[PDB]
């Protein structure tokens, strides 16, 4: 975490700083998009 | 000279209530940042 780093989750590959989100979308809600439609907010495999 | 002096600075005054109480005035240039904007956000919508 808190650093550029090379991230693959579930083979969605970007770069970028990943930081502890406080988002607060509801449980069944799995990704999180923008106005420009890209993921900006994810949500962990293996911890939720 | 002292009548031209009360016309001058009633018409000050009606020039300024005026332009508070009429929202419309000054579109031209709010015209033209929106035109900026709107061009902007277009672009980003473009990467959908």
């Amino acid at each position: 975490k808190n650093k550029c780093v090379n991230f693959n989750f579930n083979g969605l590959k970007g770069t970028g700083v990943l930081t502890e989100s406080n988002k607060k979308f509801l449980p069944f809600q799995q990704f999180g998009r923008d106005i420009a439609d890209t993921t900006d907010a994810v949500r962990d495999p293996q911890t939720l | 000279q002292k009548l031209i002096a009360n016309q001058f600075n009633s018409a000050i005054g009606k020039i300024q209530d005026s332009l508070s109480s009429t929202p419309s005035a000054l579109g031209k240039l709010q015209d033209v940042v929106n035109h900026n904007a709107q061009a902007l956000n277009t672009l980003v919508k473009q990467l959908s």
